[PDB]
């Protein structure tokens, strides 16, 4: 099974 | 980090990203990267290819998804401008055309191939849904409201594995945590809130089902990965929904993903935990084909090239994405070679800098692929053409 991180907004780049 | 080896793996990660960058006019004919607003979990390319009379650049397609923390989620159709003045004050643009209104992150999303305006999205939830993105607006609306052209019910948890039959018309199959598969025929005469029930459900595995693949010419023919090691070969003919034709004790770890070579009829490829990819024939599937070592983490995704036989790509939780040529296995490499990998090994992605959710081979653009990180990142890029010539 797959654990599914705990999701970040994008400002135009990462995380 | 607090551990000495844990603060030197993340600065090895940024120092070996920083590198990739500097070498990507080696490596790469094309290399374009965006951020979305949200990580999307799913990629897929659309069929369609738009070429506009007298510019430079065809219009692709991508089917996407988001997967947010408190915030409103979407199905997304995303544009991308490949080749065939674009000086932004970073070549070739990619935006979002459609956002539609989706309840829970979109754990993965497919198109209808004898109906593209028809995708198929597995939820958070126990139900799938599926979309005509023609009888939704571009813009959604923001009453948050998910409103599916049909629900289909059948399982009791969430799920990866989504799979439409190629040879039959509204065919789906979907796999879940609950330990099932499902079967619907989307053309079935819905009930209630536009729900199909499930036309069968497949119970063989013992554990979470984690993909669905149909064979890609026997309409009947279909397979399934699981948790419990195994993959397993079902014929849909039989009346015996509960036990496969074939169970395959595949791998050492779970089974994550499977995909059908889409010219030879027999073989086929899955990816496990155990961090190899196992190539069978389903003529002996008593005896595994080949072993694809080389990926340093648990392995979700494999995909054959659309536009050649021998390549077929993997990715995972390394943040790697391999690219295997199967003309390759057993050739002769000198030392220097030898020590960089396997000779079936043509190509490492190290582009991405977070764990690979999805990606998708261009089926109009040979070579060209799209992959989508948990860091909100999704790239467009094709190697450079030394690397599959000579």
């Amino acid at each position: 099974a797959r654990t599914k991180q705990t999701a970040r907004k994008s400002t135009g780049g990462k995380a | 980090a607090e551990s000495f080896d844990d603060a030197v793996e993340e600065r090895v990660i940024n120092e070996e990203y920083k590198i990739w960058k500097k070498n990507t006019p080696f490596l790469y004919d094309l290399v374009m990267t965006h951020a979305l607003e949200w990580p999307s979990l799913t990629a897929q390319w659309l069929p369609d290819v738009t070429k506009q009379d007298g510019k430079d650049y065809s219009v692709h397609r991508l089917i996407l998804g988001t997967h947010t923390s408190d915030e409103q989620n979407h199905l997304l159709i995303a544009s991308v401008q490949l080749p065939s003045s674009h000086y932004d004050n970073v070549c070739g643009k990619i935006e979002i055309e459609i956002k539609i209104n989706h309840e829970g992150e979109v754990n993965r999303a497919r198109y209808m191939p004898q109906n593209a305006c028809v995708i198929a999205t597995k939820t958070p939830s126990s139900d799938v849904l599926v979309f005509d993105y023609t009888k939704h607006p571009s813009k959604p609306e923001p009453s948050g409201e998910c409103q599916p052209d049909l629900r289909l019910r059948g399982h009791q948890k969430e799920g990866y594995g989504l799979s439409w039959n190629p040879n039959l018309n509204g065919y789906l199959l979907s796999a879940s945590d609950d330990h099932t598969i499902c079967l619907w025929d989307i053309n079935a005469t819905p009930k209630e809130h536009r729900v199909i029930d499930a036309k069968n459900i497949f119970t063989g595995h013992t554990a979470v089902v984690e993909d669905v693949a149909w064979h890609l010419l026997h309409e009947s023919l279909f397979g399934s990965v699981a948790d419990d090691q195994k993959l397993m070969i079902w014929d849909t003919r039989n009346n015996n929904t509960s036990k496969p034709s074939h169970t395959v004790d595949a791998h050492t770890a779970e089974v994550n993903c499977l995909s059908f070579n889409p010219y030879s009829e027999f073989i086929l490829a899955t990816g496990s935990a155990d961090k190899t990819v196992a190539l069978w024939d389903l003529r002996n599937l008593k005896l595994k084909l080949h072993s694809f070592e080389s990926h340093k983490d648990e392995i979700f995704q494999v995909q054959w090239s659309p536009h050649n036989e021998t390549i077929l790509a993997s990715s995972g939780t390394d943040r790697r994405l391999h690219v295997w040529d199967l003309s390759k296995i057993g050739e002769e490499q000198s030392t220097e070679d030898a020590e960089d990998g396997p000779p079936e090994l043509l190509f490492i992605h190290g582009g991405h800098t977070a764990k690979i959710s999805d990606f998708s081979w261009n089926p109009n653009e040979p070579w060209i692929i799209c992959s989508v990180s948990e860091d909100n990142i999704m790239q467009v890029w094709q190697m450079a053409e030394n690397v599959y010539n000579d």
